[PDB]
């Protein structure tokens, strides 16, 4: 989910300052992920993904930031502000919560093992306040043994979590 | 800034959602694209979303092939990427 | 005080946003409507995309009886160019 919504802003913007504070003293370029674990009221960190995630489509939603086109733009040398057109960290956006969960073929009925065999149907939600981010989920496609159990991302937003 | 960093055309080294995320965001700011699949894979949605698409690992395990950094550095030379 | 909008001046004003209806007029042949079987429907989604589906899914056959609307397609961003 995006923010946090069960901390406080004040807290919350400790945690999103030092990771910031880690970026800068190393020159961090393009996408990536500051990772802490987070006990009353104390932050640790625990890990860099110099990369972008799966769950970036929620931090999307709340800022209106593009991300991955951010990251294509940053790579072809552009400037965060001037060129790509992103508000100083003050104006960042932050427009309600989002939430993620990845709908997979792990049958939570024997212990989560990931189904296999021929989609017969499928038919996808939409209106107001969803994405959804596909992956190999069509009517007549036969998923594998070969890869993830990923069949397509959901994500909600609004402006109230409980909506 | 790196010397070469203007873009025509953007080849992702993945499958799966992901790639079709990239395509997305890769279309929207007038770029072409490439995908690359494992013969296993060929049914993959991500194959068919991109403006050209070329298979990989041949004759590896599915995996092994998207793991393939050789393979995949060839199609992104042949492609134009 | 139990919907929960703000007043007028508080009222949110976030980027833009474009709708599209697609439907089964055929602009070569004077945007008549076209009936039959739906072979193939797959959607799109992604990063500011809604979608608001009429009656289309793969064997949905479309009659001659109705609107011609399958699927309300919006697009939304920061700026109106995205």
């Amino acid at each position: 989910i995006a923010p946090a919504v069960g901390l406080s802003p004040d807290f919350r913007n400790e945690i999103c300052e030092a990771a910031v504070k880690l970026c800068k003293n190393v020159g961090y370029v393009n996408a990536g992920t500051v990772e802490f674990l987070v006990k009353d009221d104390k932050f640790y960190f625990i890990e860099v993904n110099p990369r972008v995630q799966v769950e970036h489509t929620i931090t999307e939603l709340i800022t209106g930031v593009d991300i991955v086109q951010a990251q294509i733009l940053i790579a072809q040398g552009k400037d965060l502000h001037r060129e790509i057109g992103l508000p100083a960290q003050s104006e960042i956006p932050l427009l309600g919560s989002a939430i993620q969960c990845r709908i997979t073929t792990e049958d939570p009925q024997n212990g989560f093992l990931p189904d296999t065999g021929k989609i017969d149907t499928y038919r996808s939600p939409g209106g107001f306040g969803i994405r959804l981010d596909v992956g190999n989920a069509y009517a007549g496609y036969e998923v594998t043994p070969y890869f993830d159990s990923l069949l397509v991302k959901v994500c909600t937003f609004a402006n109230e979590f409980s909506d | 800034v790196p010397r070469g960093s203007h873009m025509k055309k953007l080849l992702v080294a993945n499958r799966g959602e992901i790639a079709v995320r990239v395509f997305r965001a890769c279309n929207e700011l007038g770029l072409s694209t490439v995908a690359v699949y494992a013969r296993e894979d060929e049914y993959s949605v991500h194959r068919f979303k991109a403006d050209e698409s070329y298979l990989i690992g041949q004759g590896k395990k599915p995996i092994d092939a998207y793991l393939d950094i050789d393979d995949i550095i060839r199609v992104a030379l042949e492609s134009g990427a």
